[PDB]
RNA sequence: AGGACCGAACCGACUAAUGUCGAAAAAUUAGCGGAUGACUUGUGGCUGGGGGUGAAAGGCCAAUCAAACCGGGAGAUAGCU
RNA sequence: ACACAGGUGGUCAGGUAGAGAAUACCAAGGCGCUUGAGAGAACUCGGGUGAAGGAACUAGGCAAAAUGGUGCCGUAACUUC
RNA sequence: AAUUCCUUGUCGGGUAAGUUCCGACCUGCACGAAUGGCGUAAUGAUGGCCAGGCUGUCUCCACCCGAGACUCAGUGAAAU
RNA sequence: CGAUGUCGGCUCAUCACAUCCUGGGGCUGAAGUAGGUCCCAAGGGUAUGGCUGUUCGCCAUUUAAAGUGGUACGCGAGCUGGGUUUAGAACGUCGUGAGACAGUUCGGUCCCUAUCUGCCGUGGGCGCUGGAGAACUGAGGGGGGCUGCUCCUAGUACGAGAGGACCGGAGUGGACGCAUCACUGGUGUUCGGGUUGUCAUGCCAAUGGCACUGCCCGGUAGCUAAAUGCGGAAGAGAUAAGUGCUGAAAGCAUCUAAGCACGAAACUUGCCCCGAGAUGAGUUCUCCCUGACUCCUUGAGAGUCCUGAAGGAACGUUGAAGACGACGACGUUGAUAGGCCGGGUGUGUAAGCGCAGCGAUGCGUUGAGCUAACCGGUACUAAUGAACCGUGAGGCUUAACCU
C-alpha cells in the first residue's frame, strides 16, 4: 500500500550500485568491539540476490581459512557502508546455490567483459 | 483510553546504531466521539467512538439517526472505550494519535485470522502418532479421549478439533516505535492480530 | 543448530577430528545448541599424537553451524560445517593450543576471550 | 485453508485442467458462444480474454505464443485477422456471462458465454 | 456403531425437520416480452433485461 | 556343460500399506523368489472315504476334512439349556 | 450369485529408442472404464518437496530414502580351487 | 549354547552408557557322537548383532498435488 | 462364561496429596554455605538416551525437579502387537508313547459407516410481550499461573581461615503458550527456465502432448517454523502453618476467652477470552408504523377493504470469512470479482532477423522476452428495475408525579 511504499522509499538510501549475481563484491561492515566502530571487508562471490525495496539483501559466499562461509547483507542497512564490485561473472542463472557443492577449480567462474 | 486503526501490513525501522526493528503499520484515522456514557445514565463513564466513512445508503437509518444526534459524519462501525476517572471527552470530539505520543507500551487488540476448522495437531500441539511401524488409518488422530467406566465420559474443555482463529486475541505491551501525526500512522514493534486491512483496537499497556 | 547425534567436526588442534554431541547442557527439554553454546561431547574420531583420545567424554563450545547466526540488522551468518572447541568438564577453557576457521562475534563473552584471541578472524 | 488464492481446481488433475480449456477457448473462439458450467465459464474468462489481448499485436512471436497456447491455427487465424482488430477500442472485458439455469442430467448451473458482439 | 434401541417416529420427525426445502418467491418479469424467470438468468425464450442476446 | 548367473513372459507368494457390511468368501498396489528345470502348462485318463493322495502341513480330496458330500437307520440319544 | 479391479489355452507380433516380447512414446485398430456437478475444512487414502540435524524412531531402520547402465582399471579374508 | 534354572554367571571386546551381540572361562540345574558330535567354502525373501551410505523413521512437523470426506441433484443399502 | 479383549509401548489425559522442584514456616547435633527433620501448601512444573517385550531396574549424561498413587494395574468401536495365550518347527527335560513343561527358541489375520449419552465446534426454531438496527453492563464460566543461571547488593554480614550469604534490584536463558510473515527459511504440479526419450503441428526453425510436475533448476502470493514479537507479573483483599501485641480465667505467667496486627506459587481479585436462553431473558442510543369498516359468546376475539414503514431475507458479485449454515464487503448515486492498464516480483538475455564458425555453437538487437494468487489504477464485462417477508402506535392491575 501506498502507507508502507511512502514508509519504505524515506528509508531506503538512494545510492546502490547495480551488481548481478556471479560477481565478485567486497561488502563493507560497520562493526562494534563494546565501544569501537570499526569496518570490517567481506570479498566473496555474490550468489543469490533478493529485491523487494527497502527488504532486498543477497548472499556473498566466501571460501577463508579452510571452510566457507556465506552471509545474507540486508542492503538498506545502516550497518552494510559499501558494496564495492570487483570482477562481474558470465553467468546464465539468478541463484547460484550450485556452487556449496563445488570446490577450487569447479567453483571458479568465466568472467563478462563485455 | 484507546483508539480504533486498520492494519497496514509490516516494514521494519532501521536504526543508525545497526538495529532493524520489525514493525506493524497501523493507520489511524480521526476517532471521533459519537456518544458520551456516564453513571448517571448507564451505571458506568465510557465513550464511544467512531473511525473511517462510509456511504450514504450503505448506512441504516437507525445509525445514520444515532451519528446525526453528535453531528458526526457516519464512521465505519462503532467500538466502546471505558474513562480513567480524570480524564473527560466530549461530543463530537476528534481524537488523533496525538494521544499515543507520550506513552511508551500498548495493548493491540484484533480479531485473529481464521484458520477455519483445525485438527488438533494444528490447533492444540497434539504430537502426530507414529508414521510407519505399523500405524493404521490413525497419523494425525486425537488418540484417547477419556478413561475407562469411572468417568464414562469426556470432560468439558477437553482439547478436540474445531474452529481455530476468527477469534478476538490481545497482544500485550508492545513497544511503540513513531508515531506520524502527518499520514496518521503508529509504528509498533512486533506483529498484531488479524490481517492486512482488518480493524484493531489499540490502547495504553495495562502492565506498567 | 546441533543436538543429541549431531557429528561435529573439530575447530581447535586439541586431537579430535570429528566428535559427536551426546547432551545440549543448560536446561529442560533443550533441544537445540548453536552460535556460541556449550555441549556434552564424546569423541568419535581423534588423531594418533593428540591430547585427547577416543572414547572421552568432555565438553564443547559451538563455533560454527550450518544453520547460521542472525545477527540483529536481520542478515545471517551460515557456514559449510558444523564445528565445536573442546573444553576441560569442569575447568571449562579450550584443550587445544590453536583455533582453525573463523568464530562467531556471538562467541565474544568472557570465559572464551581465549577462544576469539586465538582464532584467524571475527 | 486457501487465503488469498486463485483457479478452481474443478475436480481435475493440473495438467487435465490446462487441456479442457485449451479446447474450450478454442471451442469459444470458433462459434463465439458457449454453454458451459457457470464455475467452467468464470475461469475460462482468465484464458480467453489474454489470448483476445495478445492477438491485439499482429506479428509473430504473439502468433506463435497465441499457438503455443490453443494448439490450433485455425483459432489463431480467427484471432489476429477479426477478434484483434474488433477488439480493438475496447479494454479488456471481451467476453460475457449470462446463467441459463440448470443441466438436466445433474443439476449443474449451466451458463452461456460469449464474446461481447456477434453482430 | 450401530443403535443400541431404535428411535422413534417422534425422533425422525423432530430430525426431519430442517429438511423442509424452500420455495423461490422472487421470480423476475422481462421489460419486453412479460415472461417470468430467475433473478439473473435468462428466460425460455432467450431474453435477459429486456434484450434477446440469444438465437 | 550347468537342479550356473542377471532378467521379461510364465510359475510362485517374503515385506509393507490398502481393503475387512471389500472391487474380491483371500484381491489390489509397490517392492519380492524361481525363471532349461526336482520347471511350467493345455487336453484326456487313473486312485474314493478309515479310503485315496501327500518332497509330511493332520495338508489336500468341488469355498466343507483328526475322517468328504447326498439319501437312509432317524423323531439316534441330551440326568443339559 | 452381480455389466464382479480375480481366473482362463493357442495364434498374430508395425515404428523411434533399446540387448530385449523390459520400459518410454507411438502406427494399424481399439477404447475414456454407465452417477454427475460444485467446493477446496478436519481426517483418511496414493503421491511430491522439505531448514539444521541424521536412526536420536521402534521390538526391529518396519516404511521411505538411497544404489542402479555400458566400457576399461582395480579388487580382501577364506576356500571344496 | 535354538540346550544355563539360579542369571543381566564372571572376565574381555564393541558403545558416552550394551539383560541383545561377538570372544573366553566351565560351577553341563538338565551337551555329546548317525533320534549323529564337531568343523565348514558356497548358498538363504533364514534368526541375532555391528558399521558406511542414505533418509520425514524421528527431533517436529510444514506445504503442496490428486482420490474421498463436505454441499447440490439422481439412485439408494447394512449390522442392530 | 447366549464373550466385561487382560503385559508393555504410543496418543491423549484427569484427579488425590502421603510434596520431587518451586513458595511459606518451627527445632537443630542451624556460624555462613550446604543440609537434617517436622508443619503448611496441589498454582504451575516435573529429562533424553544405552540394554531388555518389559513395567521396573542398572547404567550414561542432564535437570530447579526428573514426585508417589487413583482413574477396568485410565486409555485396542483411539494406534501398535514386541510380551503372554491357537494351529508349524526345534533344543533341554519328563514320559514306553500320544504328548507335556510360569523352561527356552524361530514363525505366526487386531473387524465395526456413531442411534443415544458425552465431548469440540457450528447453525436453524421460538422466546425475552409493538417492531427494527446498534452499543454495552457482566451474573456466571473458561484460559493463564513454570523455573534457570549470570551480574549488582558484596567478596558485604558470617568466619583464624577456606568458603560465603538473607532481604533488594538487574540482565539474559530453557521449557510452555498466544499472535504473526517484516526478516531468515520450507513449501510453491497455477510463474520462468535447462534438459532426456518420443509423438505431433506439411517440413526447417519454433513450439505443444506423454513419460511420478518426465527429470531437474530457481521462485510469486498464500500457508507456515526452525523464523520473530509478546505473555507468566507487580499490586489488592481474606488467610494456612507460623510469628506477635495487648490481655482476664489463675495478685504471676499466658498469642485468646473479649479485642489488635503480620503471615505463602494455595483462596477471592488483578491479566486474557467467552458470556443476557442471566426465562432473574438486563441496560442505554437511535430508528419506524398515528387507516377505514363488519361480525359476534361486550373476546388479549373471527373478519372485510385498504395500506407495507424502519428493517430483513432472497438474488447476484464475492472475501486474509467458511465443511454447509454462519460471518464481512459489495450491487451502477458502483472498485465487489474478472478483464485491462502501469508498476512490481520472479525467471535470466525470447522469437525473428543479421553477423562470426567448416558445424555444434557463440555474439549483436537485449537484462530481453514471458510473468499465478501481489501493489496502484481502470466501469471494459458481470453485479436489475423489481417482486418477497416484516405492519397500521403496542395488554392488564397498581403506584409516583404532568395541567
Ligand atoms: C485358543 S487359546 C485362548 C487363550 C485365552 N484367550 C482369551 O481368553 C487366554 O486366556
Ligand atoms: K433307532
Ligand atoms: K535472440
Ligand atoms: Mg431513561
Ligand atoms: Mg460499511
Ligand atoms: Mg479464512
Ligand atoms: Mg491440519
Ligand atoms: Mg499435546
Ligand atoms: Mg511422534
Ligand atoms: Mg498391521
Ligand atoms: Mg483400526
Ligand atoms: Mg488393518
Ligand atoms: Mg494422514
Ligand atoms: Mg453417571
Ligand atoms: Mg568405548
Ligand atoms: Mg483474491
Ligand atoms: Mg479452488
Ligand atoms: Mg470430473
Ligand atoms: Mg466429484
Ligand atoms: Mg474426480
Ligand atoms: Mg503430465
Ligand atoms: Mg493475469
Ligand atoms: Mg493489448
Ligand atoms: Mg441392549
Ligand atoms: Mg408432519
Ligand atoms: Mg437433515
Ligand atoms: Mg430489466
Ligand atoms: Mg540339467
Ligand atoms: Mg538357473
Ligand atoms: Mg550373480
Ligand atoms: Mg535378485
Ligand atoms: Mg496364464
Ligand atoms: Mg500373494
Ligand atoms: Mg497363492
Ligand atoms: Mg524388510
Ligand atoms: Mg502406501
Ligand atoms: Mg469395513
Ligand atoms: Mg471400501
Ligand atoms: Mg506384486
Ligand atoms: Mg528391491
Ligand atoms: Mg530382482
Ligand atoms: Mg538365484
Ligand atoms: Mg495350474
Ligand atoms: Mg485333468
Ligand atoms: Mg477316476
Ligand atoms: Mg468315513
Ligand atoms: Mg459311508
Ligand atoms: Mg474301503
Ligand atoms: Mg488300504
Ligand atoms: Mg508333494
Ligand atoms: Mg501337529
Ligand atoms: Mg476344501
Ligand atoms: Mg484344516
Ligand atoms: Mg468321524
Ligand atoms: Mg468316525
Ligand atoms: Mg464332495
Ligand atoms: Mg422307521
Ligand atoms: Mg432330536
Ligand atoms: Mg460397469
Ligand atoms: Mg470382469
Ligand atoms: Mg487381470
Ligand atoms: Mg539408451
Ligand atoms: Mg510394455
Ligand atoms: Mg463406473
Ligand atoms: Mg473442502
Ligand atoms: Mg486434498
Ligand atoms: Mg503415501
Ligand atoms: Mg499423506
Ligand atoms: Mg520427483
Ligand atoms: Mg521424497
Ligand atoms: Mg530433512
Ligand atoms: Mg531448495
Ligand atoms: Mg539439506
Ligand atoms: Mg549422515
Ligand atoms: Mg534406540
Ligand atoms: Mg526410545
Ligand atoms: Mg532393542
Ligand atoms: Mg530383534
Ligand atoms: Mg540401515
Ligand atoms: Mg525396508
Ligand atoms: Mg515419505
Ligand atoms: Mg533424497
Ligand atoms: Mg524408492
Ligand atoms: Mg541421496
Ligand atoms: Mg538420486
Ligand atoms: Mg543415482
Ligand atoms: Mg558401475
Ligand atoms: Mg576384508
Ligand atoms: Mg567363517
Ligand atoms: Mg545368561
Ligand atoms: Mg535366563
Ligand atoms: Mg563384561
Ligand atoms: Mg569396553
Ligand atoms: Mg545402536
Ligand atoms: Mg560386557
Ligand atoms: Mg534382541
Ligand atoms: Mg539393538
Ligand atoms: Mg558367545
Ligand atoms: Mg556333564
Ligand atoms: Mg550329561
Ligand atoms: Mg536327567
Ligand atoms: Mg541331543
Ligand atoms: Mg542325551
Ligand atoms: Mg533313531
Ligand atoms: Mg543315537
Ligand atoms: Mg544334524
Ligand atoms: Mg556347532
Ligand atoms: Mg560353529
Ligand atoms: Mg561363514
Ligand atoms: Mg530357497
Ligand atoms: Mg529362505
Ligand atoms: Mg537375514
Ligand atoms: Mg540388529
Ligand atoms: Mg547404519
Ligand atoms: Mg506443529
Ligand atoms: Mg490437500
Ligand atoms: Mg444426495
Ligand atoms: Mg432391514
Ligand atoms: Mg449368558
Ligand atoms: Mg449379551
Ligand atoms: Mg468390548
Ligand atoms: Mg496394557
Ligand atoms: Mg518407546
Ligand atoms: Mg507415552
Ligand atoms: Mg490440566
Ligand atoms: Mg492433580
Ligand atoms: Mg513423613
Ligand atoms: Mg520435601
Ligand atoms: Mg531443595
Ligand atoms: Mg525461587
Ligand atoms: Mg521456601
Ligand atoms: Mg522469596
Ligand atoms: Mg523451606
Ligand atoms: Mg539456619
Ligand atoms: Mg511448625
Ligand atoms: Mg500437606
Ligand atoms: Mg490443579
Ligand atoms: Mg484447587
Ligand atoms: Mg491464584
Ligand atoms: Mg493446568
Ligand atoms: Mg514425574
Ligand atoms: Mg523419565
Ligand atoms: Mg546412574
Ligand atoms: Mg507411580
Ligand atoms: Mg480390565
Ligand atoms: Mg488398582
Ligand atoms: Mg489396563
Ligand atoms: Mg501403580
Ligand atoms: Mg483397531
Ligand atoms: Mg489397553
Ligand atoms: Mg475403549
Ligand atoms: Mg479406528
Ligand atoms: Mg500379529
Ligand atoms: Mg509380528
Ligand atoms: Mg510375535
Ligand atoms: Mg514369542
Ligand atoms: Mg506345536
Ligand atoms: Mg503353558
Ligand atoms: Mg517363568
Ligand atoms: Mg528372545
Ligand atoms: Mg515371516
Ligand atoms: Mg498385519
Ligand atoms: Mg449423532
Ligand atoms: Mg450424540
Ligand atoms: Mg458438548
Ligand atoms: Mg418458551
Ligand atoms: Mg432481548
Ligand atoms: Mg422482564
Ligand atoms: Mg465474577
Ligand atoms: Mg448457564
Ligand atoms: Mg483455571
Ligand atoms: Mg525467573
Ligand atoms: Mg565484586
Ligand atoms: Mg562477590
Ligand atoms: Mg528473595
Ligand atoms: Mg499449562
Ligand atoms: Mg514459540
Ligand atoms: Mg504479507
Ligand atoms: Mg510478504
Ligand atoms: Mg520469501
Ligand atoms: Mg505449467
Ligand atoms: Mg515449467
Ligand atoms: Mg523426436
Ligand atoms: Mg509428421
Ligand atoms: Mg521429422
Ligand atoms: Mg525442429
Ligand atoms: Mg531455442
Ligand atoms: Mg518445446
Ligand atoms: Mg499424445
Ligand atoms: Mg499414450
Ligand atoms: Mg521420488
Ligand atoms: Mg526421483
Ligand atoms: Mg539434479
Ligand atoms: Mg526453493
Ligand atoms: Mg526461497
Ligand atoms: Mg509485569
Ligand atoms: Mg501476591
Ligand atoms: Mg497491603
Ligand atoms: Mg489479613
Ligand atoms: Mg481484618
Ligand atoms: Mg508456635
Ligand atoms: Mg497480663
Ligand atoms: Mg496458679
Ligand atoms: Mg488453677
Ligand atoms: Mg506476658
Ligand atoms: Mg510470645
Ligand atoms: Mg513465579
Ligand atoms: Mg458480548
Ligand atoms: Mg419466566
Ligand atoms: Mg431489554
Ligand atoms: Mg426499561
Ligand atoms: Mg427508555
Ligand atoms: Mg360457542
Ligand atoms: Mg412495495
Ligand atoms: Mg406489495
Ligand atoms: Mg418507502
Ligand atoms: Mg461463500
Ligand atoms: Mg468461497
Ligand atoms: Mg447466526
Ligand atoms: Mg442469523
Ligand atoms: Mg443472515
Ligand atoms: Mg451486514
Ligand atoms: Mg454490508
Ligand atoms: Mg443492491
Ligand atoms: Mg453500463
Ligand atoms: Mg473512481
Ligand atoms: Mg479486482
Ligand atoms: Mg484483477
Ligand atoms: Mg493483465
Ligand atoms: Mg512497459
Ligand atoms: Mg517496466
Ligand atoms: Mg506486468
Ligand atoms: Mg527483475
Ligand atoms: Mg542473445
Ligand atoms: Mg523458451
Ligand atoms: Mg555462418
Ligand atoms: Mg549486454
Ligand atoms: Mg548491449
Ligand atoms: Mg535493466
Ligand atoms: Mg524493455
Ligand atoms: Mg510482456
Ligand atoms: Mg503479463
Ligand atoms: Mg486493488
Ligand atoms: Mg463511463
Ligand atoms: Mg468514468
Ligand atoms: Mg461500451
Ligand atoms: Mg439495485
Ligand atoms: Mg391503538
Ligand atoms: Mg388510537
Ligand atoms: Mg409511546
Ligand atoms: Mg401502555
Amino acid at each position: 500500500s501506498n502507507i508502507i511504499k511512502q514508509l519504505e522509499q524515506e528509508q531506503m538510501k538512494q545510492d546502490v550500485p547495480s551488481f548481478r549475481p556471479g560477481d565478485t563484491v567486497e561488502v563493507k561492515v560497520w562493526v562494534v568491539e563494546g565501544s569501537k566502530k570499526r569496518l570490517q571487508a567481506f570479498e566473496g562471490v555474490v550468489i543469490a540476490i533478493r529485491n523487494r525495496g527497502l527488504h532486498s539483501a543477497f548472499t556473498v559466499r566466501k571460501i577463508s581459512n579452510g571452510e566457507g562461509v556465506e552471509r545474507v547483507f540486508q542492503t538498506h542497512s545502516p550497518v552494510v557502508d559499501s558494496i564495492s564490485v570487483k570482477r562481474r561473472g558470465a553467468v546464465r542463472k539468478a541463484k547460484l546455490y550450485y556452487l556449496r557443492e563445488r570446490t577450487g577449480k569447479a567453483a571458479r567462474i568465466k568472467e563478462r567483459l563485455n | 483510553i484507546g483508539l480504533v486503526g486498520k492494519k497496514v501490513g509490516m516494514t521494519r525501522i532501521f536504526t543508525e546504531d545497526g538495529v532493524s526493528i520489525p514493525v506493524t503499520v497501523i493507520e489511524v484515522e480521526a476517532n471521533r466521539v459519537t456518544q458520551v456514557k456516564d453513571l448517571a445514565n448507564d451505571g458506568y463513564r465510557a465513550i464511544q467512538v467512531t473511525t473511517g466513512a462510509k456511504k450514504a445508503n450503505r448506512v441504516t437509518k437507525p445509525e445514520a439517526g444515532h451519528f446525526a444526534k453528535a453531528g458526526v459524519e457516519a464512521g465505519r462501525g462503532l467500538w466502546e472505550f471505558r474513562l480513567a476517572e480524570g480524564e473527560e471527552f466530549t461530543v463530537g470530539q476528534s481524537i488523533s494519535v496525538e494521544l499515543f505520543a507520550d506513552v511508551k507500551k500498548v495493548d493491540v487488540t484484533g480479531t485473529s485470522k481464521g484458520k477455519g476448522f483445525a485438527g488438533t495437531v494444528k490447533r492444540w500441539n497434539f504430537r502426530t502418532q507414529d508414521a510407519t511401524h505399523g500405524n493404521s488409518l490413525s497419523h494425525r488422530v486425537p488418540g484417547s479421549i477419556g478413561q475407562n467406566q469411572t468417568p464414562g465420559k469426556v470432560f468439558k474443555g477437553k482439547k478436540m478439533a474445531g474452529q481455530m482463529g476468527n477469534e478476538r486475541v490481545t497482544v500485550q505491551s508492545l513497544d511503540v516505535v513513531r508515531v506520524d501525526a502527518e499520514r496518521n500512522l503508529l509504528l509498533v514493534k512486533g506483529a498484531v492480530p488479524g490481517a492486512t486491512g482488518s480493524d484493531l483496537i489499540v490502547k495504553p499497556a495495562v502492565k506498567a | 543448530m546441533i543436538q543429541e547425534q549431531t557429528m561435529l567436526n573439530v575447530a581447535d588442534n586439541s586431537g579430535a577430528r570429528r566428535v559427536m554431541c551426546i547432551k545440549v547442557l543448560g536446561g529442560s527439554h533443550r533441544r537445540y545448541a548453536g552460535v556460541g553454546d556449550i555441549i556434552k561431547i564424546t569423541i568419535k574420531e581423534a588423531i594418533p599424537r593428540g591430547k585427547v583420545k577416543k572414547g572421552d567424554v568432555l565438553k564443547a563450545v559451538v563455533v560454527r553451524t550450518k544453520k547460521g547466526v542472525r545477527r540483529p540488522d536481520g542478515s545471517v551468518i551460515r557456514f559449510d560445517g558444523n564445528a565445536c572447541v573442546l573444553l576441560n568438564n569442569n575447568s571449562e577453557q579450550p584443550i587445544g593450543t590453536r583455533i582453525f576457521g573463523p568464530v562467531t562475534r556471538e562467541l565474544r563473552s568472557e570465559k572464551f576471550m581465549k577462544i576469539i584471541s586465538l582464532a584467524p578472524e571475527v | 485453508m486457501r487465503h488469498r488464492k486463485s483457479g478452481r481446481q474443478l475436480n481435475r488433475n493440473s495438467s487435465h485442467r490446462q487441456a479442457m480449456f485449451r479446447n474450450m477457448a478454442g471451442s469459444l473462439v470458433r462459434h463465439e458462444i458457449i454453454k458451459t458450467t457457470l464455475p467452467k465459464a468464470k475461469e475460462l474468462r482468465r484464458v480467453v480474454e489474454p489470448l483476445i489481448t495478445l492477438a491485439k499485436t499482429d506479428s509473430v512471436a504473439n502468433r506463435r505464443l497465441a499457438f503455443a497456447r490453443t494448439r490450433d491455427n485455425e483459432i489463431v487465424a480467427k484471432l489476429f485477422n477479426e477478434l484483434g482488430p474488433r477488439f480493438a477500442s475496447r479494454a479488456g472485458g471481451y467476453t460475457r456471462i449470462l446463467k441459463c439455469g440448470f443441466r438436466a442430467g445433474d443439476n449443474a448451473p449451466m451458463a452461456y458465454i460469449e464474446l461481447v458482439d456477434r453482430s | 456403531a450401530v443403535q443400541q434401541n431404535k428411535p422413534t417416529r417422534s425422533k425422525r420427525g423432530m430430525r426431519r425437520s430442517h429438511d423442509a426445502l424452500t420455495a423461490v418467491t422472487s421470480l423476475s418479469v422481462d421489460k419486453t416480452s412479460g415472461e417470468k424467470h430467475l433473478r439473473h438468468h435468462i428466460t425460455a425464450d432467450g431474453y435477459y433485461r429486456g434484450r434477446k442476446v440469444i438465437a
